[PDB]
DNA sequence: ACTTTTTCCGG
RNA sequence: AGGA
DNA sequence: AAGT
């Protein structure tokens, strides 16, 4: 249950991505996040200032938070940061960082080609960010040399300094992780025949990120204020609060830090080697050796799965998980967590036919119609029906399980000792049993139709079975051979709404599918109308008056 | 300076209130919340102004909870004080720091430095006093203080001035 | 328009926009020798004036984007000589309607 | 327009070819959405997928990250139309019932 | 929930300078010269000289007791009594602010009847400055221009001196002698 | 921006999904003790209730159909024929 | 139980858009957040008990709007947050059509 | 794949299919825009059978002592023969029916008559037999011009799209083109009195009812049809188990837009 | 040279 | 490891 | 089993 906020309530109208400027991930940090212990303050159980809580989330569960007061299911996470002693490249952009180098001159930050080229003017014209930039770079790629002086939009007699420095563009190729160039050079006119060959530091592919101008960069992909190149070099890490790497705390005395938690400390545990290294006095050859161990691990953070091949792997020889893997496809946040969900008044059991229920009942097992939960608000049209519910208890059938007072506060009938006493209010809601003739959504896993997931009116009846008509045996798909559904309950008199006047098993008979009607008799009922409608076939007047009685909506004549 | 200032607020109103006094249930809300209200963006919202043309507008059903939302277009009288705005109010309390000043809706302190240097602290009288060569000023006397600063301050915007520069002070 | 056999060398294409506002349009012989838009699956495209696509687009309130697209390099793009930005109305039969008229932006 | 009417007919046949019949405007439309593009936009992964529709509504398919990586890098701006992106932010879509709005008249309220 | 207004400057992300505010008449982003009403048409900001604000709000406040007595159906000392009465009919009460106001204006106000309000207005709103400087310019009462200038340091060199001092002889005769 | 009720184009009949989130509206407002503006004959569910609202066209909503554009059409559920 | 891709399909299909809401919200996930109208982050540190809201970072104390959306959403920002990306939600348009 | 491809797509309140972006799909959904459930199987009479069982059928001569409508058909059948101002609308009449079945045979060039539309006239007319008991031995209470602009003043009111605008109207008479053919091959003048029996009342019965049929089975501004065909498409690809690559494999072939296709093949 | 999907639900 |  |  979260409490009253006084602040305007909105929907999201527009989601505008960019990427973080090193400066917002100091600006809207709670904590730095120094330490890669995580609490024990010297084995004392409580949250150190140097990792998880120096001001971030909480753990604990009572124990509020230091900074939102208010603790647990209310305070989302609160972010944090760590200042990395050498940039690294985030793994995500590692071939845009590199297709940029492509594109500008690795000195002064100039494209390779300007509106002097045709070709270049031609691709500068496209309107789609995506395509512009694919067109710049296949463009750029080429284009060896930064240019001085270029022929002018005219004569080739006369040229034009299109702008400064002439120096030879690297031939760029990656080495898992790293950026190593390989300069055309000259010596006597020739050279190549055996070029220069050193890899690109990430602080030298930043400070030419830096001086890309805006109406460059911005003619690339980029936008000057959500996502500037120099943004794709990690500088200033965020530190993710504990609702995102929460400490699975198995009793008392027992951590059970999470993966990300770990994967962070190694961070934290190299970036200290790293910084120390280079301050200290400086065995070079070991500082790019703790440098590249650094970017390792800001990389296997968050994507462990690189084509070049270290598979950072946690002591017991299971891998890592990355941030990556956790929002990856089918079961995972995007698709597992937010497309589809598991979900709360929800049903299953194995389904069984009845020839004499109606087509859009469903037969409900007392057992699940008394577990499944209607709120009703209390109102002068049922107050009285609904006192009898809660008088009723949640064991015997028509009967209610919680009341819900003005106060937000939830009384389960199960156990307050004012359960029998209890005079409800108008605007109360009362938590009452799943009743006979409340539409229902009953559905059958796959569900590959519109009428794969149809609404009925519930029928409480006994045995463990969701009883279903034999008619709508087709829409399902189902044989009762052991075969089950489910059932989701509408909660509000408006979701109701949408589920009887839209979705009700009558309504979906004639489908659009075909313009045909998607249900009609089957089975027993088939085989016996055919031999009923014989010309050979008659009954006689004892017989034919049962049947008669035995059509509910008989004339009587 | 005192403005006015054509506002909006968007009002939630549950269905209970669907009847023909909803209208009329509305403008008393606005009223409620508005009225007397201070912000540092706008300033103390003091009288809301034509109660009978207020526009209402349509209000649009929410989603899931059968509340309605309506923004409230408005036009009221305002009050923001600024630095440099010289104003003229009534003393209300006074100490050996200074005094304070009752200006409209709001308190404007003027510190005993923000004061010409002649004028002392006299704490032998009731109520206290601050003695000039020629002035007193004391608890009901009127005076004239140039605005030096603003703090918005939750419900409420006070103010430090002085009354040391040429045509301000006892009036 | 240059009614060629065999080729139109790299040289001479080079010279093809460099003559503006005149336009210049390079077709194959061997490919004029049968009309595709006489052919069942080619349904009728009439070029707009820039008065019918202005109007086209003021009464189904749509912005250029909105519309279904014809590639420059489209067959019967190539037959009416379309311009990047002119809209072809195609009026097809419709088992369902009897004639439904599409509409496809020159990109 | 061709490819558009060979594509439908080369549809239609997998249908009737296993007995079964489909209301024509259902094919009609699927062929019509690889076609409107230009050209035949195949129903893949780099496909339709590659479209310029909203980070999230591409992301709830196929690219996910590599998706959202892009999304960021350019500071693309999901308008938040699609059907998917009100259900990774819990609203209501702008589907059947969420097509339009509800309010209520003062007018027509203290008129009955 | 909060108030809102006709301005609706969408600051995507680039947050800052909310520079300073003074009589350099750099007033709020808000307090603007050029501002739009509800029909969205451009109007000039409303300044009130204290008297001209005391007015506004016994108007207001009057026509409001007269809607509410409608719905129902089915001299300074002695101005003070009279307001301090029509507070506790119309407002909440709890409006502590608009007692305070409504006292501070009926004493410091300069002019006490409606048509000498109107007098001032026409004279003042013919000099062509902000009204800022306007409303205090009927507000602060002045004698030397050199008070005026020095007391809304923004008319500097917006007026002459002896035309202030003619404006300044023509706001003393209309000063209701309470 | 807003389709004056002479220019208007749409339905003037009332849409399928219009009526099924009428009836939701009204029941849970209806629900929620909102004030009824028809003689409830021994009607005790919101849903019924709010049928019957909409039975003798006595309900005071308004239904705002958008267009792909953004501009819109403010139709009453006085004024929307209700054939369905 | 489950409630997949699958089950939304048929729910878009019949047009039951408040069922699919609630079904995602109200019977699952649904959390409340704080955002800053400036940058849409979940960066707002309010602290709705003495009504103080604030964003350091933008000295917001006063552009806060509050927020329903599913709790596996505002992890899903955190998380790409995580990974230097920003997915700032706006309360209002500006790009129009 | 066929749903995460269609999702967004769902008609708009201007008849017109839209995605996400409001890109337009279909000008008017499945190109005559009515709900697939309100469409069912029906027989264009028009279309084929002999050139002269046409004219037995279709054609009524005012000015010929063997072709008019006996006085056995309708009151009026002896005040009707030989009048010119009324052969012009028969005429009028008889020319359409002519440019629908040319018309027709263009659309269906194999000559199927048996195609999904929307309002079944047959039960229509059927209803009205039962619901008036028409007396198949009495002549009709009907005029020619009744007949004739009845049925012309009828099709004016079956409403798709509103706009007042030429491209709108144009539309909207595109869109009802096929529709209009049926009707007018089932309500043609010969056929309403010889055949149907109907009566003036019958008949003003049998016409409303259409118009109220008509208007019932168009598309329902926010009808997800995007998820709908997807899945039309979909499930029936379940249920699936010269010598051309067919079924599930034709159709991944498909819509992979596969180019390394397994049986391609030209018929010439 | 190089990547990614594949119907729905007790331990 | 197992059901439809 | 396909396709950057
Ligand atoms: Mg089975
Ligand atoms: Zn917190
Ligand atoms: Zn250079
Ligand atoms: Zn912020």
């Amino acid at each position: 249950g979260q409490q009253y906020s006084s602040a305007p309530l909105r929907t999201v109208k527009e989601v505008q991505f960019g990427l973080f400027s090193p400066e917002e991930v100091r600006a809207i940090s709670v904590a730095k996040i120094r330490f890669p212990e995580t609490m024990d303050e010297t084995q004392t159980r409580a949250k150190i200032g140097g990792l998880n809580d120096p001001r971030l989330g909480s753990i604990d569960r009572n124990l509020k938070c230091q900074t939102c007061q208010e603790g647990m299911n209310e305070c989302p996470g609160h972010f944090g940061h760590i200042d990395l002693a050498k940039p690294v490249f985030h793994v995500g952009f590692i071939a845009k960082i590199k297709k940029v180098c492509e594109c500008v001159c690795m000195h002064c930050g100039k494209l390779l080609l300007d509106e002097h080229n045709e070709l270049m003017r031609q691709a500068l014209a496209i309107k789609d960010s995506k395509k512009r930039f694919a067109a710049i770079w296949t463009l750029c790629k080429t284009k060896m040399v930064c240019e001085t002086d270029v022929p002018s939009e005219d004569d080739p007699t006369q040229l034009v300094s299109r702008g400064g420095c002439g120096n030879t563009q690297p031939t760029i190729r990656k080495d898992g992780l790293k950026l190593v160039g390989s300069w055309k050079k000259d010596r006597a006119t020739g050279d190549a025949d055996e070029p220069e060959l050193r890899v690109l530091s990430t602080e030298e592919i930043l400070n030419i990120f830096k001086h890309i101008s805006v109406k460059d960069f911005t003619s690339l992909g980029f936008n000057e204020v959500f996502s500037r190149p120099e943004w794709m070099i990690l500088t200033c890490l965020p530190v993710p609060p504990p609702p995102v790497r929460p400490s699975i705390s198995f009793n008392e005395s027992q951590r059970g830090e999470d993966d990300l938690t770990f994967k962070l400390a190694d961070i934290l545990k190299a970036n200290i080697s790293l910084e120390t290294l280079e301050h200290n006095g400086a065995p070079h050859h070991a500082i790019e050796e703790a440098e590249s161990l650094l970017q390792f691990h800001v990389a296997t953070y968050m994507d462990n799965d690189i084509a070049g091949q270290p598979q950072a792997l946690q002591k017991s020889g299971r891998p890592v998980k990355s941030i990556r893997a956790r929002l990856k496809g089918k079961e995972g946040r995007i698709r597992g967590n937010l497309m589809g969900k598991r979900v709360d008044f929800s049903a299953r059991t194995v389904i069984s036919g009845d020839p004499n229920l109606e087509l859009d009942q469903v037969g409900v097992p007392k057992s699940i119609a008394k577990t499944l939960t209607y709120p009703e608000v209390v109102t002068p049209y049922n107050i009285d029906r609904l006192t009898q519910l809660v008088r009723n208890g949640p064991n015997e059938h028509p009967g209610a399980k919680y009341v819900i007072r003005d106060s937000g506060d939830r009384i389960d009938l199960r156990y307050s000792k004012r359960a029998g006493d209890i005079q409800l209010q108008y605007g109360w809601k009362v938590e009452r049993h799943i009743m006979d003739n409340d539409p229902v959504l009953f559905n059958r896993q796959p569900s590959l139709h519109k009428m794969s997931m149809m609404a009925h009116r519930v029928k409480v009846i006994p045995y463990s079975t969701f009883r279903l008509n034999l008619s709508v045996t087709s829409p399902y798909n189902a044989d009762f051979d052991g075969d089950e559904m489910n059932l989701h309950v509408p909660q509000s008199e408006e979701t109701r709404a949408e589920l009887s006047q839209l979705c009700a098993v009558p309504l979906q008979i004639v489908s659009p599918q075909s313009n045909k009607p998607c249900m009609g008799i089957v089975q027993d009922t088939l085989c016996g109308i055919r031999k009923l409608t014989l010309r050979d076939t008659f009954i006689e007047l004892d017989q034919v008056l049962n049947m008669l009685y035995w059509v509910p909506d008989w004339d009587g004549v | 300076m005192f403005f006015i200032k054509d506002l909006s607020l968007n009002i939630t109103l549950h269905p209970s209130f669907f009847g023909p006094r909803m209208k009329q249930y509305l403008k008393t809300k606005l009223l409620e919340e508005v009225e007397g209200s201070c912000t540092g963006k706008f300033g103390y919202i003091l009288c809301v102004l034509d109660y009978d043309n207020i526009d209402i507008q349509r209000g649009r059903i929410l989603p899931t909870d059968g509340s309605a939302e309506f923004n409230v277009k408005y036009r009221a009288v305002v009050f923001k004080p600024f630095k440099g705005e010289v104003v003229d109010g009534t003393v209300v309390s006074c100490s050996q720091h200074g005094f304070e000043v009752q200006v409209g809706p709001m308190k404007v302190f003027v510190t005993k430095h923000l004061m010409p240097q002649d004028l002392t602290f006299n704490a032998g009288s009731n109520p206290p006093s601050y003695q000039s060569s020629e002035d007193v000023i004391t608890i009901k006397s009127r005076i004239r203080v140039k605005i030096e600063g603003c703090i918005s301050q939750v419900s409420s915007i006070h103010a430090i001035g002085s009354i040391k520069e040429d045509y301000l002070g006892a009036i | 328009i240059f009614v060629y056999q065999n080729n139109i060398t790299p040289s001479a294409m080079k010279l093809v926009p460099s003559i503006p506002p005149a336009t210049i349009e390079t077709f194959n012989e061997a490919a004029l020798v049968v009309n595709i838009t006489h052919h069942e699956l080619v349904p009728k495209h009439i070029r707009l004036s820039s008065d019918e696509k202005r109007e086209l687009l003021k009464r189904y309130r749509l912005k250029e984007s909105q519309l279904p697209r014809i590639q420059r390099a489209d067959p019967v793009a190539l037959y009416l000589g379309l311009k990047r930005g002119e809209v072809v109305k195609i009026i097809r039969k419709s088992e369902t309607s009897g004639r439904y008229a599409s509409y496809r932006i020159c990109m | 327009e061709a490819g558009r009417a060979a594509l439908y007919k080369e549809v239609y046949n997998v249908i009737a070819s296993d007995g079964s019949y489909v209301n024509y405007r259902h094919m009609a439309l699927l062929v019509d959405v690889m076609t409107t593009q230009g050209g035949l936009t195949s129903v893949t992964r780099h496909g339709f997928n590659r479209s310029n529709t909203g980070a999230l509504m591409r992301c709830s398919f196929e690219e996910t990250v590599e998706i959202l990586f892009e999304a960021g890098a350019s500071a693309e701006l999901d308008d938040c139309r699609g059907v998917s992106e009100n259900v990774i932010l819990g609203q209501m879509a702008p589907i059947g019932t969420g097509a339009f709005d509800v309010m209520i008249d003062e007018e027509s309220l203290v008129k009955y | 929930v909060s108030t809102s207004t006709f301005q609706t400057r969408r600051r995507r992300l680039k947050k800052v300078e909310e520079e300073e505010n003074a009589a350099t008449l750099q007033l709020g982003q808000e307090f603007q010269l050029k501002q739009i009403n509800h029909q969205g048409e451009e109007e000039e900001l409303i300044a009130l000289n204290l008297s001209e604000a005391r007015l506004v709000i016994k108007e207001a406040l009057v026509e409001r007791r007269r809607a509410f007595k409608r719905s129902q159906k089915k001299t300074r000392e002695k101005e003070l009594e009279s307001i301090d009465v029509l507070l506790e009919q119309t407002t909440g009460g709890n409006n502590k602010d608009l007692k305070n106001t409504m006292q501070y204006l009926t004493n410091f106000s300069r002019f006490r009847d409606q048509e000498t309000v109107g007098a001032v207005i026409q004279l003042l709103k013919s000099t062509g400055l902000h009204p800022f400087e306007v409303a205090q310019l009927g507000s602060l009462a002045c004698d030397t221009a050199d008070e005026a200038k020095t007391l809304i340091p923004s008319l500097n060199n917006k007026i002459s001196d002896d035309e202030l001092e003619r404006i300044l002889k023509e706001l003393s005769n209309l000063e209701t002698l309470y | 921006k807003a389709i004056p009720k002479d220019q208007r184009a749409t339905t003037p009949y009332m849409t399928k999904y219009e009526r099924a989130r009428i009836l939701g509206t009204r029941a849970l407002q209806i629900s929620m003790n909102a004030p009824v503006f028809v003689d409830l004959e021994g009607e005790t569910d919101p849903l019924r209730i709010a049928m019957k609202e909409l039975a003798e066209k006595k309900i005071p909503l308004v239904i705002r159909r958008y267009l792909p554009d953004g501009s819109f059409e403010d139709w009453s559920v006085e004024e929307l024929i209700v054939d369905l | 139980l489950r409630f997949g891709e699958m089950e939304r399909d048929c729910m878009i299909a019949h047009g039951a858009a408040s069922f699919l809401k609630e079904r995602l919200m109200e019977a699952s996930d649904a959390f409340r957040v704080h955002i800053c109208g400036i940058c849409g982050l979940m960066t707002v540190i309010a602290k709705l008990n003495h009504n103080q809201f604030e964003c350091k970072g933008c000295d917001n104390k006063i552009d806060i709007y509050q927020i329903h959306i599913p709790y596996a959403a505002k992890l899903l920002f955190q998380e790409l947050m995580a990974m230097n990306i920003t997915p700032r939600l706006y309360t209002d348009r500006s790009r129009d059509f | 794949r066929l749903v995460k491809a269609l999702e967004d797509i769902m008609v708009h309140y201007d008849n017109t299919t839209r995605n996400s972006l409001g890109n337009v799909i279909q000008f008017i959904y499945g190109e005559d825009g009515m709900d697939a459930a309100h469409i069912e199987k029906q027989s264009l009479d028009t279309i084929g059978g002999s050139d002269a069982a046409f004219e037995k059928r279709y054609r009524v001569d005012l000015l010929n002592t063997d072709h008019t409508l006996d006085p056995s058909l309708l009151e009026s059948g002896s005040e009707i023969l030989g009048d010119l101002k009324l052969q012009v609308l028969l005429d009028e009449e008889y020319k359409q029916l002519v440019k629908d079945r040319k018309f027709l045979r263009e659309v269906f060039v194999d000559g199927e008559a048996n195609w999904p539309l929307p309002v079944n006239i047959r039960r229509i007319i059927q209803n009205a037999q039962q619901t008036f008991h028409i007396d198949h031995t009495k002549p009709s209470d009907l005029t020619i011009k009744d007949i004739v602009l009845g049925v012309k003043d009828l099709q004016e009111n079956l409403l798709v799209l509103r706009g007042k605008n030429e491209i709108i109207q144009n539309a909207q008479r595109d869109a009802v083109t096929l529709f209009c053919c049926l009707l007018r091959s089932r309500l043609a003048t010969r056929r309403v009195l010889q055949e149907y029996r109907l009566t003036k009342q019958a008949f003003d019965w049998v016409l409303s009812n259409i118009e109220a049929q008509f208007l019932r089975s168009v598309v329902h501004p926010g009808e997800m049809v995007g998820v709908l065909a997807a899945q039309s498409i979909g499930e029936p690809a379940t249920q699936m188990t010269k010598k051309v690559t067919s079924g599930v494999p034709r159709l991944k072939e498909i819509l992979n837009v596969a180019k390394n296709m397994k049986t391609p093949s030209l018929t010439v």
